Parts: structure tokens; sequence; C-alpha cells
């Protein structure tokens, strides 16, 4: 119950549409009420899971 | 080595290796002759088991300026072998050697690995002859761009003349105040001069009635 | 009574028949497919490679200076200026999309050249102005001013004779003898609208005089004036006709101009409102207060019916140029341009050919002129015959124009 | 000077299918089993190749220091502005997407030589600096109407229409592979073609031939896919369309289904009606208005032709008008040999029964004759087909059209 309390003490994440992928684990995501964006990737995705 | 290979060309038995491969046993340099006698004897057949060992064994390795010239000659083994299944690995040579050297490569596709395109066919199709602007049109001058420019000259090795003129002449437009007049104006001449060689009188490919080869294979090699 | 499915009789279909080389070259078909897609995962060499200079000029820029231009330098915005008062600064600024503050000036400023309606750069933090700016020039316009010659002689728009001839007094003649008009008194109309079949040389006639102009031509892309946003199209049309009137003379083309307005209705309550307010938004930098002065405009269309009242007023819209079918000494001279300039039998009529296309215009008979060289090429030659025009004026017209009166045809002869 | 800007330092991306279409024993045969492992063999040698190719590198120098920092000097959350003017004080002006202008420096490595008011660029978020420019920026929209894989046979798959085939191959594949006949007599190729007729005739298969054998690039429009709601929307991706065309290949556009695209232009009462028609109206302009068109074909296709814009129907736009009919007697015979290829056909059969005796239907009613008597087959327990097959097929095929039109008045 304390290790379900403290992760939800945390700040959300963003939605954001993959346009299409650049290379070396960089992305272009327009998010929905901004410009675009040239991003980094994490560990477990990949950029051919894109 | 060249005329040893030339004199032991186009048997399969993988006797001709076990002559010429056991008698020159000797330091790297010299056994550079190693790939030579070995498919030279292989002048046309599927024999895909040797089209491995041209690979696998010298295939990168970054070798920093040693055996450079024997990869370069390894995949000039890889030319022939290939110019005559009849179309069945020609497709597959042009889309591995398109993909695999000129993209991935550095001393074996940047320098030396479009005389493929120069030794598969003298016929011309958009295709490889689109393909090889898309390397020449970006010169990449940083090398010894006569290297590149060596696959400007025999780029128009291709017989039987065509509209090719559109490429070579406004390359030569391009190609007299750069790509300088001093090196390489005999060439891009050469290049322009030679696909309408005559008329007529364009059969140097090594296929008589369907298929077989005529040789042929003993004076263009050389060059 | 007619059922031929169970499960045991599912077995007797896949065994008879090539029991040996069934499976034995599908799954070889189906791995390669997979190594099509495992080949293709395995290159990944995309290489979306932009903004890098070539490495080997910046090096000095990016060794201390990046990294001095980093907390030193400023990322200050821009903004305008409403006003400003007495003793003090009292500086009253807008930004039109944030709010509207009331701040103080820099110590970096000169107090002068802080003039009412100026760019002035501006602090993140305190708002203080730091640098002015130079005006803002409107990025689109710029984009249209053609600044580019389009080949076309007057020699290649024969069959109009007159219609030239029209056109060149507008145009022409005021910005090379603006002398006769006053010295007779009367005034060179500025507006011309071009209507007529399609195909006819609408293009071509503004096409040609953006050859020979020595002036400022403004060709117009019509649907730049419609947007997404409401009242958008309407300030596209205020700066077109503000810098017009900064140099002299300046010609503006629009062309399909029933795409822009054509009717003002309202019955539905609704519709194409804001292409409304852009085409008001016209007229009266058309006409109304303020006189445009030296601002010829230039109108085509194929759909001349369908246009409102308000630009068919003249004053707004003052010549009506039409062209009409050449009749016959025009169509002889249509053939000698579009064929001069191919292989043909040096022996030919022309006169024959004009008979054959008793209504065509100038495009059908390019066409034709083009079709005649096809059948050369179906054949095996580098000259044209008389034949290969005349099946050429069957191919074009006759195979489309005519299909009863030509078999049964025995009413006329 | 004589070649400025060398013509924008653009190279051309075609297809990468059709890797070996030579199946040709088109049956069980050790040929195709011989020819296909021939195929396995060199695609997992190019496979084991590039396997080597990223195993046997000893090479690390990552960036020899110059762009290793220059991506740490750039911000991470790397974002997309615009530019407005152009202050060349190494200080410009700049755009956001809300509107938010910023007296932003230009961090270096970027050569002031392709920047343009217009061109969208890369900036920073703590000090909104310009990194980089951002390069291509299609709105992927577009990038799904481009074609990667050639679908279906060549022009050896159809039954029999040559002498459409080589109305076609004149303004198509002819100018692009051989055009030294044309300089001769000065005179450029066609570029605008309709295919029009009956529907069920081979309109679609003509499209699919030409991109499977060709060298440029491809494009496909299917009918209303350049509608949108928001008043300039649709004309907006017209222009990118033939932009996109231009900048690649010197190649074709294949826009279908044109009858939703075009009728007559007239004025009427709706509002949503004319953003409609002004859409369309200004496809008249990209096509065949000012200065240029390039080196782009474009090739139309409806069933009915009498409804369409007589703006668009004028040479110029379109100078071949190409008629597809029901067919006859003797290429029908074309039709019914190939759909019956790799079926097991029983000798009891004659092709010329259900030919002669009714003369009306169309190619598309043949391959579903084809594939309904495969289905009786099934239906008996059987393999072979026989002439019992096509009778009870060739009636259940063509009973979706009416009895008949009218009584002998005429004879
Ligand atoms: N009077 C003419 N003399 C010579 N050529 C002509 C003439 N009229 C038309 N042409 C030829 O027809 C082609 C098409 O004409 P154009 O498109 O300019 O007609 P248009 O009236 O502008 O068409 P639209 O009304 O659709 O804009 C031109 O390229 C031109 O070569
Ligand atoms: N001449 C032909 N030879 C071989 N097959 C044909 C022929 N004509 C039509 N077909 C068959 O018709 C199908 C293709 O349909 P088609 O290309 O006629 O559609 P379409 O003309 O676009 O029809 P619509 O106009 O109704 O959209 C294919 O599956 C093909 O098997
Ligand atoms: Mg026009
Ligand atoms: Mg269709």
């Amino acid at each position: 119950l304390r290790e379900e309390l403290q992760l939800l003490q945390e700040q959300g994440s963003y939605v954001g549409e993959v346009v299409r992928a650049m290379d070396k684990k960089k992305v272009l995501v327009k998010v929905h009420p901004e410009g675009k964006f040239v991003v980094d990737v994490d560990k477990n995705i990949d950029i051919n899971d894109v | 080595p060249l005329g040893l290979g030339l004199n032991h060309l186009g048997k399969g038995e993988a006797i001709e290796a076990i002559l010429a491969a056991l008698e020159v046993v000797s330091e790297p340099f010299r056994s550079f002759a190693n790939t030579l006698v070995d498919v030279c004897a292989y002048a046309g057949s599927g024999n895909v088991l040797k089209v491995q060992q041209l690979l696998h064994i010298c295939s990168e390795h970054f070798d920093s300026k040693e055996k450079e010239e024997d990869k370069d000659k390894k995949e000039k083994k890889d030319k022939d072998k290939k110019e005559a299944p009849a179309d069945m690995g020609a497709h597959q040579g042009v889309a591995v050697l398109g993909i695999a050297l000129i993209a991935m490569g550095e001393e074996i596709g940047a320098e030396m690995a479009l005389r493929t395109f120069g030794h598969l066919l003298r016929y011309g199709e958009p295709t490889l002859r689109r393909a090889v602007p898309l390397a020449l049109a970006l010169i990449s001058v940083s090398n010894p761009r006569l290297n590149i420019l060596d696959t400007l000259s025999k780029f128009s090795h291709d017989a039987d003349p065509e509209v090719s003129y559109n490429s070579i002449f406004a390359m030569g437009m391009v190609g007299s105040g750069t790509n300088n007049a001093r090196l390489a104006a005999m060439l891009r001449q050469l290049a322009q001069y030679h696909a309408k060689d005559p008329n007529n009188l364009f059969m140097v490919r090594l296929a008589q009635g369907l298929t077989h080869l005529g040789k042929g294979t003993l004076t263009l090699c050389p060059y | 009574p007619i059922r031929a499915l169970d499960e045991g009789d599912i077995a007797l279909l896949k065994t008879y028949g090539q029991s040996t080389y069934s499976r034995q070259i599908k799954q070889v078909e189906d791995d390669i497919q997979q190594l099509l897609k495992k080949i293709n995962e395995l290159t990944g060499i995309k290489e979306s490679d932009t903004g890098l200079a070539p490495p080997a000029l910046w090096d000095l820029a990016a060794d201390k200076q990046t990294l001095q231009s980093e907390q030193p330098l400023q990322v200050a915005r821009c903004t305008k200026i409403i006003n400003a008062d007495s003793e003090d600064p009292k500086y009253i600024i807008n930004v039109k999309q944030f709010a509207k503050f009331v701040v103080d000036l820099s110590d970096q400023v000169a107090p002068t050249d802080i003039e009412e309606g100026m760019r002035v750069g501006v602090d993140r933090n305190k708002y203080q102005i730091h640098i002015p700016l130079p005006p803002k020039i409107d990025p689109t316009v710029t984009m249209m001013q053609v600044e580019e010659k389009p080949d076309v002689t007057y020699s290649d728009v024969g069959g109009c004779k007159e219609q030239i001839e029209k056109l060149r007094e507008v145009v022409e003649t005021p910005l090379l003898h603006p002398e006769r008009f006053v010295n007779l008194g009367i005034e060179p109309p500025k507006g011309v609208l071009l209507f007529g079949p399609p195909g006819t040389g609408k293009t071509l006639c503004a096409r040609a005089v953006a050859n020979r102009t020595d002036a400022c031509f403004i060709r117009v892309i019509g649907s730049e004036l419609v947007q997404k946003y409401v009242g958008e199209g309407a300030r596209m049309v205020r700066e077109l006709f503000e810098m017009a009137r900064t140099k002299k003379a300046c010609l503006i083309f629009f062309d399909e101009i029933d795409a822009i307005g054509g009717a003002r209705f309202d019955d539905g309550a609704g519709g194409d409102n804001e292409v409304q307010r852009t085409m008001l938004e016209l007229i009266n930098q058309l006409d109304g207060f303020d006189p445009r002065g030296n601002i010829k405009v230039l109108m085509a269309t194929n759909r001349p019916d369908t246009l409102d009242p308000a630009l068919m007023r003249p004053g707004r819209l003052d010549r009506k140029i039409e062209f009409s079918l050449p009749d016959l000494e025009g169509r002889t001279h249509i053939f000698k341009i579009h064929a001069r300039s191919m292989s043909v039998e040096r022996d030919i009529r022309f006169e024959l050919l004009a008979r054959l296309c008793p209504n065509s215009t100038g495009a059908e008979i390019r066409s034709v002129c083009t079709e005649a060289g096809m059948f050369a090429i179906r054949a095996r030659r580098k000259i044209a015959t008389e034949k290969d025009f005349l099946e050429a004026v069957n191919k074009v017209i006759k195979s489309y124009a005519k299909f009863s009166a030509t078999p049964r045809y025995m009413t006329y002869n | 000077p004589t070649r400025v800007g060398k013509k924008k330092k653009k190279t051309k991306g075609p297809d990468a299918a059709s890797k070996l279409p030579l199946v040709t024993p088109h049956t069980q045969c050790r040929l195709k089993l011989l020819k296909l492992e021939r195929i396995k063999d060199y695609l997992l040698m190019e496979e084991e190749f590039i396997r080597n190719q990223e195993q046997m590198k000893p090479l690390e120098e990552k960036q020899e220091e110059e762009r290793s920092k220059v991506d740490d000097l750039r911000g991470t959350p790397m974002s997309v502005g615009t530019l407005e003017e152009i202050i060349d004080d190494n200080h410009a002006i700049v755009s956001t997407s809300v509107g938010s202008e910023h007296y932003v420096s230009i961090l270096s490595f970027v050569d002031k030589d392709l920047l343009e008011p217009g061109c969208s660029v890369l900036l920073n978020h703590k000090v909104h600096a310009v990194i980089g420019v951002l390069m291509d920026d299609t709105d992927p929209l577009v990038t799904v109407m481009k074609v990667e894989k050639a679908p279906q046979e060549t022009y050896a798959d159809i039954g029999g229409l040559d002498n459409q085939i080589q109305e076609i191959k004149e303004s198509v594949e002819l100018p692009l592979t051989h055009p030294e006949y044309y300089e001769e007599m000065g005179i450029k190729p066609p570029k605008g073609v309709i295919l029009y007729g009956p529907p069920g005739t081979g309109k679609t298969l003509l499209a699919k031939a030409v991109a499977n054998q060709t060298s440029a690039t491809f494009l496909r429009v299917v009918g209303s896919e350049l509608i949108q709601k928001y008043l300039g929307d649709g004309p907006k991706l017209v222009r990118e369309l033939f932009r996109v065309a231009e900048e690649h290949a010197p190649s074709i556009v294949f826009i279908d289904e044109i009858d939703a695209i075009g009728t007559k232009r007239y004025d009427s009462n709706s509002g949503g009606e004319r953003e409609i028609q002004r859409t369309m109206l200004e496809l008249l302009n990209q096509l065949d208005g000012f200065d240029s068109r390039g080196d782009v074909k474009v090739i139309m296709a409806t069933n009915r032709i009498e409804t369409l814009d007589p703006a668009l129907i004028r040479p110029g736009r379109i100078d071949r008008k190409i008629e597809f009919p029901l067919p006859d007697e003797k290429t029908k015979k074309r039709i019914f040999q190939i759909h019956t290829s790799r079926m097991t056909l029983a000798d009891d059969v004659t092709l010329d029964d259900l030919i002669m005796a009714k003369d009306d239907l169309s190619g598309a009613d043949i391959k579903a004759i084809c594939t309904e008597a495969g289905l009786m087959a099934l239906r008996e327990r059987r393999m072979k087909v026989t002439n019992e097959d096509f009778k009870k097929s060739k009636e259940n095929v063509l009973y979706k059209k009416q009895e008949g039109t009218p009584e002998g008045l005429y004879l």
C-alpha cells in the first residue's frame, strides 16, 4: 500500500502523436496544442517499434 | 597474378585453387593473389558457397590501410559469377551492392564497388543508370575524387548508344570548371565518346546464342 | 439436398495432388517475405541529417563562444508601441496576443527613437525596451512578386490582331507615352476583364505581357485569399493595396476570380460568409474614398455570367475584351506557329487543315500538331506527311465531335 | 551564374519492390523450387553480410569531440519554430505556434544559405536559440499517398487490350525510357490521360500494371481524398501534392474517380458547395495554368464522362481520351484463358460455349464465373471443373442485370 501511494504521487505524462521518426533515437511529435518536437526515447522502446 | 587467372579461367573443379594458393604460400601482400586465381576459374555458375567465402573472410574489419586492396579485389571477383546466371542473381547483385557497400561501407564501397555496374551489363536500363549519379552528382570530393571519377568513367561502360547524353553532357558542363579539367577532361569525354562508338558493333557482353560466354573475358577484365 | 463438408473430408483435399512440393514451395515463399522485413529493420539507415554546416568552419564558434552566448545572451521579444507621455517614459506597449503592459526604457536606448507604432526588443523579466527594429514587411506578397520572365513573344498569339490592339491601349501605352492622353484630355481605363471559351488564349496574353512590361508585375494566387481564420483573408487584401501605392505603376494580375466570389446571397442564413468579407474588402480598395492612382488590374475568367454586378461596374473593370474562335485566317496563322519547329514535308498546305477544324481553339490546333508526329513514331519516319495530319484530325476532333454524321452522311453531298 | 543552386541538391527515392518477378513456370515444378531457394540464398547472405557489418567495427571516436558537445550544446527537447524575417547580424527573429516572436541568436554550424521566411527551424526552450533547421516539412497526409509496393502482375496479366495499351505507353513509359525520338521533331509528349467507359472493364488494372513496370515514383489519389472542412484546407493540400511530386523524381500522379471532383462548374445556393467547387477550380490552375509544369504526368479515370467540367477536358490539360468498351468474341477468349491458368481443367469443356452463345458481359464478370465454377466443384466433391460447373455459374453470375428493353417493334 505504501508503494502504491508513492507512485501515484507523481506528475502525469503527456500524450502526443508521432508523425515519423528521425535517426538515432529521435522522433517528430506534435502533442496536441503546441508546435512539433524532436525528443529522445527511453530504454525499453525502440525505433523499429515506432 | 592476372595472367595466372587467365591461364586457368572457367572451371569449377577447385583443383586450380589447390594448385595456385598452395604454390604462392607467402606473406599477405603476396597473398593478395589468393583471390585472383580462386575466382577467375569461377566465371559463371551457381556456386553460392563460394559467394559466401567471397564475403565472410575479409568482410570489413575496418582494416587501417593494410589489406584494403584485397577487399576491393575480393569484391572484384564478386562482379563475375553474377553476369551469367541470366538475371537471376543480377537483381540480387544490384540489391546487395547498392545497399551494403555504397551504404554501409568505407574503402570497399566508396572507392571501387561501382565497377560491378561497369562489369555486370553493358545494355543500359534506368535502374542502375540513375543509381550511379546518386553517388556521382554527389561527387563526395573529400576523397581523392578520381576514385569517384573513375566511377564516372565506366558508368558509360554501357554500349548500344542511348539517350544517356543528357547525363554526360550536363555533368560535363559542371565538369569543365569544377571537377577540374587537369585530371578528368580526358575522362568525361572518354565517357562521352564511348557510348556512340560506332553506330553498331556493341556486342562486348559475353553472351552468344542465348547465354554462352565466348571469351571475351580475357580481353576486358585486364581493364 | 446439397451439403458436402465434414472435417474428415477436409483431410482428403490437402494430400491429393503434389503432396511433395506443396508446403515445400510455400514456406520458402513465406519466410523470404519474413526475410524482406528482417533486412529492413536490420539496415535502419534513415539518416535525416539537416541543420549542420560542413564540419570544418564552426570549430571556432563552438569552443567557448557558444557557451559564452548562452547565459549573457537574451531571449527578448518584439512588440508594438501605442504612445508615450512627457517627462517620463510612460510607454504603453501591446503584443496583440499577450496583454498590454506599461513599462520603462532601459539604459542602452536613446530616448528619441522610441516613436509610436515601432517594433522594439522587449525584456522578458522587467519588459524594458532594448533594441528598436526596422518595420515589418509582408512576407507573402514578396513570394508572389514574380521577378521572372516567362518567354512568350507577341508573335505567338496569332489570330488575335484586334484583341491585343485593345489590350495594348490599356497596359503598355500609358506606361511609355503618358502624353497624348493628357495632351488631348482623356484618361486611360484601369481595369480589363478577359472572358470567353476555355483554351482560347487567356493565359497567353497575360504570359506575354509579363515579358514586355518594364514595370512591377504581380501574379496573385487566387486561393491564398481564402484562409482558415476569420478576417485573415481581408487583411491580405490590404497589404497588397498598400505597397502598390509606394512604388509607381505596378501591375496586378488576378486569375479565376470566379473562385474568390461570384454572387452575394443569403437565404439559408449562412454559407460563404468569410469569402464575402474578403471579396467586399477587394471592392472598397478598388473604388471608394482614396482612389488608387496608378494601379492596373487584369482579370480573366471562363464563366463570366456568374460574377457579381458590383465587379461588373465600370470604374472597377472598364474594358471587356472577349476571345472568340479564329475564322480561317487566324487558324492558318496558328498552324504556321505550332508546326514551324518540327520536321515536316516542305510542300504541304495548311489551309486544307484549317478547313477541317471549324469550331476549334488554339489548344486543339496544337494537339493536332503534336499528334501527327506521334503517328510518325508509330511508323518509322523522321518527317511528317500530309496523311499524318489527316489522320490526326480524325483522331482529335472526329473521334469525339461526331459519330452519326460521318457514316450516315448522305444528306449533304 | 549559369547553374544557380544546382537544382535543389535532391536525389530521388524510387520503389524497393519487384525483387525478382521471374516465377515463370507458374506451376508446381522443381524450377520454382530451385528459383526461390536462390532468392533465399542471396537475401540470407545480404542479412549475414550486414550482420557482419555492424559486428566487426572497432572504430570508436564518437564525434572527435566536435558533434558530441554540439549534441549537448543543443537542448534535448528540441522544438520547432518558424522564421518571419532575417536580421543577419547572427540575431534573427522567429515565430512560435502561438505567435510569440523572439529576438533569438544563431547558435552556429548553420549556413545562412538555405533558410527562407517560411522554412521551419529548430529551437531551444531555455534560450529558444536556433540550433538546426527542419527539413522536408511534409504534412503527413500526402505521405500516405506515396506507393512503395508494386501490387500486381505486368501487362501480360490482362486479357488483351493492345490497341489502348500502346496508347498509354506512348505517354508514360516511352517518353521516360527513350526520349530521343521527340527531339528529332521537337514535340513534347502528352500529359493528361482520361480512362473512361462502362464499369468493370479494366481501368484500375491499367494503372496498377503501369505502377508495377515503371522507374519513376508513383502517387495514388482516391477521389474525395483532398476534401476537408476548414474552408482553405481543401486547396492547400493540392498545392502540397504537386509540390512533393515536383521536388521528387520526374514521376506520374494517378488521381482516380474524378467524377466526384468535377461537374460543369455551375453556381448555386449552398455554401458548402463552394469550398467543394473552389478546390476543384484551383486544381485547374496548378495543372495547366501559370508558367510551367515540370515532368509530372496525370492519369484520371471515371465511369461517366459527359457530366464533367469542360475546362478539364480541353487539350493542354488532357491530350488523350481513351474508351474502354465491353469486349468482343475474340479477346474475350484471352480473358477466359488467363483466369483459368492455375486451375485443374477437365478436358470436357469448350471455352467457346459461353462466349458465342451470350454476347454481353464484362471482364469482371468472367473472373466471377471462374471463381463460382470452382466453388461448384467443392460443392459436389470434385477437383476438376467440367461444363456443368460453367452451366450453373454462367446462370448464377448473370442474374443481377434486369430482363430487357423493348418488345418486337423493331425487325
Ligand atoms: N491564339 C492562339 N495562338 C496560338 N496558340 C494558342 C492560341 N490560343 C491558344 N493557344 C495554345 O493553347 C494553349 C492553351 O491556351 P491557354 O491555356 O492559354 O488558354 P486559356 O484561355 O488561358 O485557358 P483557360 O481559359 O482555361 O485559362 C497555349 O499553350 C497555346 O499554345
Ligand atoms: N481485360 C481484362 N483482362 C483481365 N482481367 C480483367 C479485364 N478487365 C477486367 N478484369 C478483371 O476486373 C477486375 C478489375 O476491375 P476494373 O479495373 O475493371 O475496375 P474499374 O474499371 O475501376 O471499375 P469501376 O469503374 O467500377 O471502378 C480485375 O479483378 C480483373 O480480374
Ligand atoms: Mg488560362
Ligand atoms: Mg475504378
